């Protein structure tokens, strides 16, 4: 299913915007609007790639399965396996 | 009334009696509305209370549910006069809050009578007239929505709510009220006779729902032909037997293996038959190579083979269309690649 | 730029692990670590699967002391929609949403945990037709389903139960009719074994919940709606109704038998929640009852023993409280009670493995989870000791 | 105190009192294999370095200060507060 | 840049920015939750170094305890294989040849394993020379190899052991003429330190046993073969035998004091194994033996005691069987006793450092692994208590 | 051995001693046997033991 995974995922924060993205990077799906979306996702796929990279120089059987960043403004939440790379927009409460 | 059990020893002695006949008014009084409070909830009547509900959700028949429920109600209220009539002793009705005290019970549990919508119930029962004897299972006339023809949809000749009424008979028997014996019987049987007619029920549903999934994909029909014929064979030898005999219950559990085999076989040729078209369009649009071409060949081949070794029925004109269709794609792509 | 890669790859439906991986960790993300005597813990009231909605059965995992299965029958709110609705419920963080959903064709009765295999799910619905479900799966059809059959159960069925243990494993189920049938979870397209549980004079017994003395297999006990409690040898030296007891005079709706095991053996002792708020206890050496629990009339629902003490269960009553009852303390007031809130129609309690806290079902489908005292919680030989003295006292 | 830090940061799971690294790819402080953790020392400061410009990219304004870096055999606690970038080496549960 | 700097800027007193951002991501950081009987171990038996063969002596590594010396000593096969084999099997995986092989000249028959090089195999052969192989070195000659002078030993010995502080490291040989040495790990040309034990004027002792009390090194149990147990002074001024003790009529095929701590000392306490089947749950200091077990018609060859339960310890046997005696669950009958495969004449019983798993020795060179069951392996807090009051019945 | 060690100072009573190995003298014989089958190994084993 899709949409009902979308509305789950959205409904249970109120969450400003989430979209599936199953390809690395570059996705056409839009939650807002297309640029902040797209662009976005494929600088975080650009550098989730990166952290992959630094997880795997220590070791290189390891990968990085979840990845979360809370800063002062905004959440980011991306739970990569081999292509399922998640995107949340929140406030950093 | 627990404070008093703690303590009856002496009660026989006319010394302790003094105290508990000085808040005899207040004990009476205080029984008074109890009662009163539980006949303030009995008011709400069944229907109207979620006991009703809960009693539907525990397999209990409205009707003997608010029978049980009076009969309970007045149970407790018998417990109350008996234990009012231990703790205080005898002739509490002598004073004269004690006999009004048993003249409102009285008057509460007549008006808490039970054998009437017991009579009533049986009455209506044996107005309407409940059977089941007739054909195995009948065909009727419907024109469905969506479809200007008249659709002869197959149904059973059993109404599930005859059930119904022999768990109500199974509970009155034990609840001490009798009725008819011709009630009996007719409840006897149709509960003896509910596992073949809800089996049969079951099959036929389960057979009809799969034999319109396979004519949803008018594609995979002309291989199922063969099962859909011995499935009607087997309803054809079926639906001329009366509604009771001897060979119900074999006939009941080949037709029921027979139409869960049927729909297995059902949905293996269908999600086999959309692996081949899937495994077909693909090669539509497949680029030019004989070695890509070669390998999906192998795997339809592989798949045919596959149906082939399951002993399907009707296959080889199916795998001649199927050629058919491929040589024609073939030749698409033929004259794609050769201009 | 693609347009159909991504629409495609969105239409397969390769997202089994993808949609596992995310429900299992999004609700850990709902975390909030940014930088910048009875008492209510946590209440669940499912909207979307329990809108005005009755609960049907409720269970613990064994396996997994966090995970909770509830049952729903048919919704009259809508036909349509799916009507035997399972929820999966989980504790490792707070969350409205449930851990996992499950849907059958037929009104979901009863409905418990495998103690075989610490991931397969089985309910009884309404059709009498036992349900196999998968937890690590995502799927909401059945897994497996037993053929409706003569020698199966048709009737409604209400309880189910796995019985031995991880290697000599046998799932058995009651029918409301009196069948009673034991599978195994390896597969369940046939009876292992089948026999129409009969009383005397070949009529059968309107089982309609059914409890097992704890650490033990065979020798069954069930409760019949008609107001008596029997003792049912499963294989012994003869399958049957071994006992008749003396009862209650209102239908009996939740039987259980004593579970904490300590320096004395209770096990034997066996309490029953009847229709007039009467939970009967006694033991099955005695035919008479040996209490009788009365505080008000109209349907205490069902009595569950707690898991750690020894003399202390619950039980729900269906006009809106639930009352803790101890017997080394009190004989004739609960020693604990509450009502949950806007008095709703409370259907069903079922207390959590080691005990602590207690899971309590409604109508409405807003079931609440609460612990209780630790003062009253934690049992001691003391406890032991008085409760075999107390039993001792009539 | 610095030492008051060390029992605080070492009674964490999984870590050895607590380690420290600047923005010149060393750490400050030294709690274990030396040349490994000045490895990935630089590898921390390189993708978080660039984590940073990522969110300046579109949040100009946003400071960073937490990053879950878990895998399937431990979690890693970076955070960076202006120089002082502070490492915690932890076990997932 | 270098690490100077860093310590006046550490010093510099610009960290309460710091220090606030290490506490609230500390403090954030603290929740942490979830993503999502005795039995045959295992086989050791060399076939060029084990044909025949007989087992003399086990050890187990301290810095490596997957690691396992065996010592094959007797050869008569054939003049011309090698006299004395020392074996080192590993336990992190399994292999059907040990991981490193070694020769002596003599019959290798004594072996431990080296505390201060964890790279260094000592043993005791016949000859009476102490035997080195360092492990980094590709040859399978001795390393290095004491004199049979009579300064060193130049009798059969038997125990052979290193002890002591990283720092401060003594290995203690005895052979069975009753001459005790030391010698530093590193230089072995030299006696450093030797003496000849002696009781009471003209009385030689016959060593066939010793084992160091837990963390004592100044003073010791020895093993005689006139089945007359000592304890001696490994330096003093009473540096000798200090205890006369009845023993038992049969030589003493064992020693071993107490190998657990944690609660209240059990150190003094000692088990020693005879010659006729009678190991003597006892104290260094009392004089009488506190108790001797006796059964079968076969006897002991080891006794060892557990490395973490203080009750439990290990018996060997003639007849191939091996069994266990925890004194706190019973003292008449051995707790778990199973019997090998061929009923061959086991020699050496070696626990585990970890105390999970117990090796024995064989009459043929197949060495067993075998492992314990939980609740027979791990002790509990009650444990120390209820042996301190069996030992106080008697 | 441990058996009757459970009775020790039982078998002093007067009722108690008729009630012991009056009843348990063909036992008796079996550990007598049980003791031949005990030198049995001592039987042939002198060389080869």
């Amino acid at each position: 299913e899709v949409e009902e995974t979308l509305k789950r995922l959205q409904s249970q924060k109120g969450v400003q915007g989430i979209i599936v993205v199953n390809t690395e990077g570059i996705p056409i799906k839009s939650t807002m609007d297309n640029p902040t979306t797209t662009q976005y996702a494929s600088l975080m796929h650009s550098f989730i790639l990166k952290a992959r990279s630094t997880v795997r120089d220590i070791d290189p059987q390891n990968d990085l399965t979840f990845l979360r960043i809370r800063s002062k403004k905004n959440e980011i939440m991306v739970a990569p396996d081999k292509d399922y790379f998640l995107i949340v927009i929140q406030n950093p409460t | 009334f627990r404070i008093f059990s703690r303590f009856n020893a002496l009660f026989v002695r006319p010394h302790i009696r003094g105290a508990i006949r000085e808040y005899q008014t207040q004990l009476i009084q205080r029984v008074k509305d109890d009662i009163e409070s539980l006949h303030d909830k009995f008011k709400v009547q069944y229907p109207q209370s979620q006991a009703c509900k809960m009693s539907h959700v525990r397999d209990l028949p409205p009707v003997s549910g608010s029978i049980i429920w009076a009969k309970q109600i007045d149970r407790q209220l018998t417990a109350y006069m008996k234990r009012v009539e231990d703790v205080l002793g005898k002739g509490w009705e002598n004073h004269v809050e004690g006999q009004k005290l048993k003249q409102d019970g009285d008057s509460f549990r007549m008006k808490l009578n039970t054998q009437e919508i017991f009579d009533d119930w049986a009455r209506k029962v044996q107005q309407r007239n409940l059977g089941v004897s007739g054909r195995i299972f009948t065909i009727e006339s419907t024109r469905v929505r969506g479809r200007t023809g008249n659709v002869l949809k197959l149904k059973v000749n059993f109404l599930p709510e005859i059930i119904t009424l022999s768990k109500e008979v199974r509970n009155l028997k034990w609840l001490g009220f009798r009725v008819p014996l011709a009630i009996v019987n007719k409840a006897h049987q149709a509960n003896q006779l509910y596992p073949f007619a809800i089996s049969l029920i079951e099959s036929v549903r389960t057979y009809e729902r799969t034999c319109e999934k396979v004519e949803e994909r008018n594609t995979i029909s002309l291989l199922v032909a063969g099962l859909k014929k011995e499935v009607q064979a087997l309803i054809a030898e079926g639906i001329a037997l009366v509604w009771e005999s001897y060979k119900l219950d074999p006939y009941v559990q080949r037709l029921a293996e027979t139409v869960f085999n049927f729909q297995e076989k059902v949905d293996d040729l269908l999600i086999i038959e959309e692996k081949i078209d899937l495994e077909v369009r693909s090669l539509e649009t497949c680029m030019y190579d004989h070695k890509t071409f070669s390998e999906i060949l192998n795997r339809v081949q592989k798949a045919v083979d596959d149906l082939n070794l399951h002993s399907y029925s009707n296959l080889p004109i199916w795998v001649n269309k199927l050629d058919m269709e491929i040589e024609r794609i073939l030749g698409v792509r033929l004259q794609a690649g050769l201009r | 730029l693609t347009e159909e890669e991504k629409q495609q790859i969105l239409h397969s439906e390769e997202f089994l692990s993808f949609f596992d991986h995310s429900t299992r960790i999004v609700e850990r993300a709902l975390s909030e670590q940014i930088n910048i005597k009875l008492s209510l813990n946590r209440q669940f009231f499912d909207e979307r699967w329990s809108k005005h909605r009755v609960v049907s059965c409720l269970d613990w995992s064994s396996q997994y002391p966090e995970l909770l299965v509830a049952s729903y029958n048919n919704n009259e709110d809508a036909p349509h929609e799916p009507d035997g609705v399972a929820l999966v419920w989980n504790m490792k963080y707070k969350k409205t949403t449930p851990e996992y959903v499950f849907h059958c064709q037929s009104a979901v009765m009863s409905a418990t945990f495998a103690k075989f295999h610490p991931n397969l799910v089985v309910g009884g619905t309404y059709s009498g037709q036992i349900v196999l479900w998968d937890n690590r799966s995502n799927k909401r059809t059945p897994v497996q389903r037993t053929p409706l059959s003569a020698a199966a159960h048709t009737h409604p069925v209400y309880c189910v139960n796995v019985v031995g243990t991880q290697n000599a494993h046998n799932l058995i189920s009651i029918s409301t009719d009196g069948k009673i049938c034991s599978w195994s979870l390896d597969m369940l397209s046939h009876p292992q074994d089948s026999m129409e549980l009969v009383h005397k004079q070949s009529k059968a017994v309107a089982v309609t919940s059914m409890s097992f003395p704890v650490g033990d297999v065979n020798n069954f006990v069930v409760g019949s709606e008609e107001g008596s409690v029997y003792t049912a040898c499963r294989h012994g030296s003869k399958a049957g109704i071994s006992e008749m007891f003396e009862g209650h005079q209102g239908p009996i709706t939740g039987i259980h038998c004593h579970a904490a095991v300590g320096a004395v053996d209770f096990s034997h002792l066996f309490v029953t929640s009847s229709f007039d708020w009467t939970v009967k206890l006694w033991t099955t050496k005695n035919n008479k009852p040996l209490y009788s629990f009365e505080d008000n009339a109209d349907y205490v629902y069902d009595v569950m023993w707690s898991p750690t003490h020894p003399a202390l269960f619950a039980c729900v009553d269906g006009m809106g409280r639930l009352d803790l009852w101890n017997l080394n303390n009190d004989t004739e007031v609960p020693t604990a009670s509450i009502s949950v809130e806007g008095n709703p129609a409370l259907n069903r309690v079922r207390w959590t493995h080691s005990g602590r806290e207690i899971a309590v079902g409604d109508s409405e489908g807003q079931i609440v989870i609460y612990d209780v005292g630790e003062q009253i919680a934690v049992p001691r030989n003391d406890e032991w000791a008085r409760f075999g003295r107390t039993l001792a006292e009539i």
